């Protein structure tokens, strides 16, 4: 199941503050 | 400044990192800005990030400003830039990242300012469309995460240690409470490092492992393999392995090899259960298929990975996949073949005295219909199964002794396979060089290798000096067996026969060889026998005399028989029966085989061969095989006599006798050249080319002026017949497959004989014209030979070579007008191909080449105007000549243009609106 | 314009990754067999201009006979 490919990109939501990515 | 220091500053990265840490202590923002600009400069960007940018401007905006502030002069960036300074820079960059993490790993890493800033900047740069930013940032992020994985692993170890200490204290109050609190803070540190690692993985890896650029993908794949090896309990999971498994299918081979190496680490570690069971079941077929990857290095790595998987569980690979790997031991690529042979040795030959392993090797070799000999199999497994392959004692015991209780006697086919394998191992041990297509064979042996080879050779000699007579006697009737067994003595140290007082075994071997020459009529058996006798007849070895004596006896008997046979065969009234012809043919075959490798001039056998040949010319019922072997034997007689007549002390009248013999035999070969049986013509042509070369002018070139009478200049009829043989036989209609390959090799050798005559000026250069006209037509079949001939003829005489090339093109032109009317279009594939061949010739220019090409153009225009209009017919040929116009220089172009203008006067230069366009095109090219 | 390398598509789309996983025929090949017969192996060595132009058309099994052909060469 884990090896079944389901990834997709170029539709990702942009981060709010790029300056602080470690916020949480 | 930091970028310059890392680039070539020749300063330890530890010192650089420590200075940056001091700067961070003084002002954190200033050091962070310097680090940001460090990463920017490492990408090649010449701009600088402002403190206001770092304070307010978003990373995306900063990246855009840096793209517009790049001041790039090219597309090169430091990571792609080649050169030792830049390789050192790459290494120092990665080391800087690692050391920066290491030096901050107990405090500054948990400050949650510099680490968060660095990961944010690196993620932003990993998203950039600019390849420099993306590439550099991705490499930096992977190195950073490797360092963070090491930090987290150390944290886990220290946590386990504190828990063990608390456990000991609990077994036995303030100390154990200290220990609990220490574990708590260690867990908080591990969660912080986990946030950082998760950020890098989910924000960079999952996007860059599928990057458009293959380099970036390879970086990410390699580093995830490193993480899995480093921290197996936390990173050897399906959640991480899936990326390697998916990217195993990447079209680029670099990425595929990266995946394979990453997997090899884990499979070497023998964890097995560590999610590797699921990964094996999921991607086993992919690995097995990668054994036949488009990239050979990838394929070798896949085979090695399969061997590792076999070491893990063995039965997991199943028998079908193992058989797929087995086939690869017969591959042309020696790395793939030896990896597969290692796999095969570990699969069945490893578990095992060697007799059952020898039988299993014979059965495997027979089961694989791929190869008819064991040379490449033995080569594949020579480094792994050397003890088994060198157990010659057990093998010859299997072939000799058979009754071993319950053991089933080997089938005759298995016995042949066994003698084949034994011979191959003996050959590879005697000469420490691989079979052709696997190793060069011309490599200086190591001292260790020379000592091993000497030991193997002594063992082979002493074992088979006794084994070989027995083996030959047991298998005397079988021809393949006796040929293979007869090849053994050539790998012996004949001094061992004398030193080890084994002369009786040598006598038995000699008698067995003579017996099989008497019994056998197969050419290969007789050849192997003469070869073995030649190897044994070494004047420098003491056994020589003995062998020589036996050799003489054999010849004597044969000769006598032959003579008697011939006396009855060449009789005025003696209709030959098929048995009579078979008798004379068999004895002639034996005598020819031995005369090729031995000086039989004492027996004076030229008379018999010549009488047979002239009787075949007259009567015309002579068997074709008799004619072939008689031609060969007379050829060898002449050759041996030439070798003898090299000193005035030897003889003077025998020189004249030899000259007469050679000329007569050449006439006989010319007669047999015009024969109905193609094989007879082939034998005559082959021997005739070799004779002409051996007896060319060069026969006196090197201090052999006494051989000056012994020259044969090919008469024009002879040259014509040889060229006609080439045209009829070598060049044929272009259309099982292995038989076609064999026929092509025979035709190539024939063509090479006549081409040797051409390149060594034995025949006229002009003949080569026809050969040259087939250069494109038979590029695959004979193009190498035609190319070499053409280059050699250029070196001989460039002007005459240009003339012969223009003759070939003219021949193609008038052949075109003969096949198709003068209405042939320029676009017609025939004329276009003639122009293409002319371009090829043109490529073949100040080194007298200008003079030769002037002559070529002269001949071209003369041919064009040789046929005038009935009411110029070869005007089209000017286009052909236009292919060479470029190589002509303007200064020489003026003279050839004078000749051309004299050909068309002036009205023709004006008249060019229709079919006179080739003339105008050539005129422009000038 | 500028020579800076700007990749408009930074990523392999999910469809191309699925295609890589589904079909890997373009990245496999057949077996390049080493010479299967002794004659083909002998032709691998003896054949070829390097040896053809330096070896006789009729094989001479004694180096003394071969030496005549070779000394006449070049």
């Amino acid at each position: 199941d884990e090896y079944e490919f389901d990834e997709d990109d170029e539709q990702d939501r942009v981060p709010p503050v790029d300056d602080k990515h470690l916020l949480k | 400044m930091l970028f310059e220091v890392v680039k070539m500053g020749k300063s330890a990265m530890q010192s650089v990192v420590d200075d940056w840490i001091e700067s961070y202590k003084h002002d954190r923002d200033i050091a962070l800005l310097d680090l940001i600009n460090f990463f920017i400069q490492c990408s090649g960007c010449k701009g600088v990030v402002t403190a206001e940018m770092f304070r307010h401007m978003q990373n995306s905006e900063i990246i855009r400003k840096m793209t517009e502030e790049f001041d790039e002069d090219s597309g090169d960036y430091p990571l792609t830039m080649a050169g030792p300074q830049w390789k050192k820079f790459k290494s120092s960059f990665c080391e800087f990242i690692g050391v920066l993490v290491r030096q901050c790993q107990y405090s500054i890493i948990y400050d949650e300012y510099m680490m968060d800033t660095v990961i944010s900047l690196l993620t932003g740069l990993s998203d950039s469309q600019v390849r420099a930013f993306r590439h550099t940032s991705t490499l930096a992020a992977m190195k950073l995460m490797t360092a963070l994985v090491n930090v987290a692993l150390n944290l886990s170890i220290n946590m386990d240690n504190t828990q063990r200490q608390y456990e000991a204290e609990r077994n036995k109050n303030e100390r154990l409470e200290l220990l609990l609190q220490k574990r708590k803070e260690l867990q908080e540190n591990q969660d912080e490092i986990e946030n950082m690692m998760n950020a890098i993985f989910k924000g960079v890896f999952v996007h860059r492992y599928r990057d458009a650029i293959a380099e970036i993908r390879a970086i990410c794949i390699e580093e995830i393999g490193i993480w899995m090896k480093m921290y197996s309990d936390a990173f050897l999971n399906d959640s991480y392995l899936k990326y390697v498994g998916w990217t195993m299918h990447d079209k680029q081979g670099e990425v595929r090899l990266k995946c394979l190496t990453a997997l090899q680490g884990l499979y070497y570690n023998k964890e097995l259960n560590s999610k590797l069971e699921l990964f094996t079941s999921r991607f086993k077929d992919r690995i097995v298929s990668m054994t036949l990857d488009k990239e050979y290095d990838v394929a070798v790595q896949a085979i090695k990975l399969l061997t590792l998987v076999l070491q893990s569980s063995e039965e997991v690979l199943t028998a079908e996949d193992c058989e797929n790997v087995y086939h690869l031991v017969y591959s042309a690529h020696r790395p793939v073949a030896v990896a597969a042979g290692e796999f095969l040795y570990k699969k069945l030959f490893s578990r095992r005295p060697n007799a059952n392993l020898v039988k299993t090797l014979v059965f495997f070799f027979l089961e694989s219909e791929l190869h008819e000999h064991a040379a490449y199999l033995v080569d594949s497994m020579w480094d792994c199964a050397t003890e088994l392959l060198k157990d010659w004692e057990c093998m010859n015991s299997l072939l000799l002794e058979e009754p071993l209780s319950g053991e089933e006697a080997l089938t005759d086919r298995q016995e042949s396979a066994l003698i084949e394998i034994m011979l191959c191992t003996i050959r590879q041990a005697a000469e420490c060089h691989p079979p052709v297509g696997r190793g060069t064979g011309k490599r200086v042996l190591t001292a260790k290798e020379k000592k091993t080879q000497l030991d193997d050779r002594t063992r082979i000699t002493e074992l088979f000096a006794v084994a070989l007579p027995q083996l030959l006697a047991k298998y005397s009737v079988d021809a393949e067996k006796v040929t293979n067994l007869l090849q053994l003595p050539q790998y012996f140290d004949l001094e061992i026969y004398t030193t080890g007082r084994l002369e009786k075994h040598l006598d038995a071997l000699l008698r067995q060889i003579r017996n099989i020459v008497e019994k056998h009529t197969d050419t290969d058996v007789l050849e192997a026998c003469s070869k073995t006798y030649h190897a044994l007849c070494n004047e420098e070895f003491t056994i020589f005399n003995r062998v020589d004596i036996s050799r003489s006896q054999l010849i004597d008997e044969l000769a006598d028989k032959f003579n008697r046979l011939l006396e009855d065969f060449l009789q005025e009234g003696e209709e030959p029966d098929e048995d009579d012809a078979y008798q004379v043919l068999s004895t002639l075959k034996r005598i020819t085989a031995f005369h090729n490798a031995h000086d039989l001039s004492k027996w004076d056998l030229f008379a018999c061969n010549y009488k047979l040949l002239k009787t075949g010319i007259e009567n015309g019922d002579m068997p074709e095989q008799i004619v072939i072997h008689a031609l060969q034997c007379a050829h060898y007689v002449i050759l041996w006599q030439l070798a003898k007549i090299t000193e005035s002390t030897s003889t003077k009248e025998d020189l004249l006798r030899l000259k007469k013999q050679m000329r007569v035999f050449c006439q006989i070969c010319q007669h047999y050249l015009t024969n109905v049986n193609t094989t007879v013509k082939e034998q005559a042509f082959t021997i005739l080319c070799d004779i002409l070369m051996i007896f060319s002018h060069q026969i006196m070139s090197g201090g052999r002026d006494m051989l000056e009478p012994l020259v044969y200049t090919p008469d024009s009829s002879l040259q014509s017949e040889l060229l006609s043989f080439i045209l009829d036989h070598v060049f044929i209609e272009q259309d099982d497959e292995a038989s076609k390959i064999e026929a092509l090799h025979k035709r190539r050798n024939l063509l090479a004989a006549f081409c040797k005559l051409i390149v060594y000026t034995v025949v006229e250069m002009n003949t080569a014209a026809d050969i040259f006209k087939q250069y494109m037509k038979y590029y695959n079949d004979y193009g190498d030979i035609i190319k070499e001939t053409m280059s050699k003829t250029r070196q001989i005489d460039k002007i005459q070579c240009a003339k012969t090339l223009i003759l070939s093109l003219q021949q193609l032109f008038n052949e075109m007008i003969q096949e198709n009317g003068y209405n042939f279009d320029r676009s017609s594939s025939t004329f276009s191909g003639i122009k293409e061949l002319a371009r090829r010739f043109a490529l073949t220019d100040q080194l007298k080449t200008r003079e030769a090409i002037a002559m070529l153009h002269k001949d071209g225009i003369e041919f064009a105007f040789k046929e005038p209009n009935p009411q110029p017919l070869n005007l089209a040929f000017l286009d052909i000549l236009s292919e060479f116009s470029s190589k002509l220089l303007r200064q020489d172009k003026r003279t050839v243009y004078v000749y051309l203008e004299k050909f068309m006067t002036f009205q023709m230069s004006l008249r060019r609106e229709d079919v006179w366009l080739p003339l105008m095109s050539y005129r422009n090219s000038l | 314009k500028r020579k800076l390398i700007v990749d408009s598509v930074k990523e392999l789309d999910s469809k191309t990754i699925r295609a890589q996983l589904s079909d890997y025929s373009d990245i496999v090949t057949t077996l390049d067999l080493a010479p299967p017969t002794k004659k083909l192996m002998m032709w691998k060595e003896t054949g070829g201009v390097e040896k053809l132009f330096f070896l006789p058309a009729q094989p001479l099994w004694n180096n003394r006979l071969l030496k005549l052909f070779t000394r006449c060469l070049t």
